[PDB]
């Protein structure tokens, strides 16, 4: 539905804060550490796969982050 | 068999995050955003010297 | 100053996606589950040979 | 708000279709091409960044469909 495209980066900003205040980004990260904190298995599974494929260090931890922001 | 899927103003109000507001009742009231003058300043005094 | 934020009925919708609907309307009628039967037969005639 | 975590793979399944009725997918899908589709110079960024890190070509291809997707 409009539950997304939250209208984020389209430009057209100004000095004054727009609609939620600082308060759309808080959301966002508290909703993925809940949802990370809820399903610890798919967070391990995760850290396997970060492990088995890149196996250079700073690949890992990219799509280590990425899996754990890949939830819709 | 049908369903109506409700009113999505809460979600049209979290698509709309990110985007500045503005209050329209009477014709427009527009406001935050920027503009572009240049100033020229001769035809000045001091308020008398 | 404050702000309503709406209804979130559409939202609600939105998110209960991927899940089963139900009928609730006389005190509940449930649906769609499964159940586990153990089945004894013996106690069986073939409607008379 | 409830725009998200929408109650995917918590199990509770049966035989019958339960919300959605398999639109949810093609919602999610069809969304995020609509989002690649109208900003083509985020997708090329990401595209350089899979050339960059990872060299090895299924690392690349990995983080590049990974970035397209990390659009909230």
């Amino acid at each position: 539905s409009v539950a997304l495209v939250p209208h984020v980066g389209m430009g057209l900003e100004t000095r004054t804060e727009t609609w939620m205040s600082s308060e759309g980004a808080w959301k966002h990260a508290q909703r993925i550490e809940t949802w990370i904190l809820r399903h610890p298995g798919f967070t391990i599974m995760a850290a396997i796969l970060a492990y088995t494929i890149g196996t250079t260090y700073f690949q890992r931890v990219l799509i280590f982050i990425l899996l754990t922001a890949v939830t819709p | 068999d049908v369903v109506v899927l409700g009113s999505q103003e809460g979600a049209m109000h979290t698509a709309l995050t990110g985007a500045t507001e503005i209050q329209m009742s009477s014709g427009n009231l527009l406001f935050t955003g920027h503009l572009k003058c240049r100033l020229r300043m001769d035809k000045l005094q001091l308020k008398g010297m």
